[PDB]
């Protein structure tokens, strides 16, 4: 069974260096063309580099010079040395076996995440979002939770420890200024809240953070 | 350099539909060996991209018979004769005939449903954040369809189109709608400088925006 396993991904500061490895199985490098393709946070696919079954190397001008694909044919391991790293180099890296002059990316590896940032491990700021005096005048009531300025990703958010599942919307994090911010909303019946307890449980493993915030009605 | 263009960036479909996804090259993509290396990939949520079609029209082994490929010159096309629930995800085209090898932006195959007005919820800064010295006004525009929407903020009647962070959810696997969070971030002092915070939503179901507001000092 053909296999391609990427390793080495992780957090690296700008301008820094990192080495990615790709262990192959099921085939030999002397018979297949190898490549690295990355998917940026925006979900865009970019070709990074490729080495032919013969040794021929190819790089796109943006990567040329900064990154370096090499291969250990003996130990059937593909590599990608990264340096002169920028934040745009942040993406999931996949090594791929292709068929020379037939198909470029026939078999993909699951990938390894490389994150380039100067940010430091920062526990999140978890704030309880209570509704304004207006909204609450109806059948349902939407609550919320603001998880601001945390690093790195990811954090885990639940409502009432998971007890509150249906009618939830946890939004994708976004960098505000080198720090991640995320938000979740939970809609429930008017007689469900505030009558019944509703809590936003957020955890940020990297900083050994496990906070809980109960949503209380506003007002004087 | 050959740039690959994909449209639409989002194709709403109903299951059982015969669909055609298009991809164009900025110029011809014929390798010096006569072959056209145009490939199509399907990235299924959570997984990595997988080969569907290679060299314009060759279906890769193991790929369903409902997928086909065609094209010539600068126009290439991916066909799915009858869509299933497994075919939903993003489709990428790619040309490897010339260097640098180019990927298309991708086309997201999504599900069509009945229009749904968004539920707009506005939330003033938490009493807690205020003590830390900050003020983030969040606003949720939930379960709406189609996915196209405009969120406008107005602090004291005056539009504040600066310093706003927006995030969108992927189509709901259950009801098939979309939701979005829009967080305006100010400072305790700047926030205390205004009274009226407003969140307006322009959905093709309103034109005359869905408005939710509050006054710092009162409601
Ligand atoms: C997969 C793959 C190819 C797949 C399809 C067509 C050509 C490929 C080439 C060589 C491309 C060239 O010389 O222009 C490769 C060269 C090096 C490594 C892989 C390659």
């Amino acid at each position: 069974e053909v296999k391609l396993v990427e390793s080495g991904g992780g957090l690296v500061k700008p301008g820094g260096s990192l080495k990615l490895s790709c262990a192959a199985s099921g085939f030999s490098f002397r018979n297949y063309g190898m490549s690295w393709v990355r998917q940026t946070p925006e979900k865009r696919l970019e070709w990074v580099a490729s080495i032919s079954y013969g040794g021929l190397i190819y790089y796109p001008d943006s990567i040329k010079g900064r990154f370096t694909i090499s291969r250990d044919i003996a130990q059937n391991i593909l590599y990608l040395q990264m340096s002169s790293l920028r934040s745009e180099d942040t993406a999931m890296y996949h090594c791929i076996r292709g068929d020379s002059f037939l198909v470029w990316f026939t078999f993909w590896g699951q990938g390894t995440l490389v994150t380039v940032s100067a940010a430091k491990t920062t526990a999140p700021s978890v704030y309880p979002l209570a509704p304004v005096c207006g909204d609450t005048t109806g059948s349902s009531v939407t609550l919320g939770c603001l998880v601001k300025g945390y690093f790195p990703e990811p954090v885990t958010l639940t409502w009432n420890s998971g007890s509150l599942s249906s009618g939830v919307h946890t939004f994708p994090a976004v960098l505000q200024s080198d720090l991640y911010t995320l938000s979740s909303s939970v809609t429930v019946t008017s007689s469900t809240w505030p009558s019944q307890s509703i809590t936003c449980n957020v955890a940020h493993p990297a900083s050994s953070t496990q906070v809980d915030k109960k949503i209380e009605p506003r007002g004087p | 350099d050959v740039l690959m263009t994909q449209t639409p960036l989002s194709l709403p479909v109903s299951l059982g539909d015969q669909v055609s996804i298009f991809c164009t090259s900025s110029q011809t993509i014929v390798h010096t060996n006569g072959n056209t290396y145009l490939e199509w990939y399907l990235q299924k949520p959570g997984q990595s991209p997988k080969l569907l079609i290679y060299k314009v029209s060759n279906r890769f082994s193991g790929v369903p018979d409902r997928f086909s490929g065609s094209g010539s010159g600068t126009d290439f096309t991916l066909k799915i004769s009858r869509v299933e629930t497994e075919d939903l995800g993003i489709y990428y085209c790619f040309q490897g005939s010339h260097f640098p090898l180019a990927f298309g932006a991708g086309t997201k195959l999504e599900l069509k449903r009945a229009d749904a007005a968004p539920t707009v919820s506005i939330f003033p800064p938490s009493s807690e954040q205020l003590t830390s010295g900050g003020a983030s006004v969040v606003c949720f525009l939930n379960n709406f369809y189609p996915k196209d929407i405009n969120v406008k903020w107005k602090i004291d009647g005056s539009e504040r189109q600066n310093g706003v962070l927006n995030s969108w959810t992927d189509q709901d696997s259950k009801d098939s709608t979309y939701s979005m969070s829009s967080t305006l971030t100010l400072t305790k002092d700047e926030y205390e400088r205004h009274n009226s915070y407003t969140c307006e939503a322009t959905h093709k179901t309103s034109t005359s925006p869905i408005v939710k507001s509050f006054n710092r000092n009162e409601c």
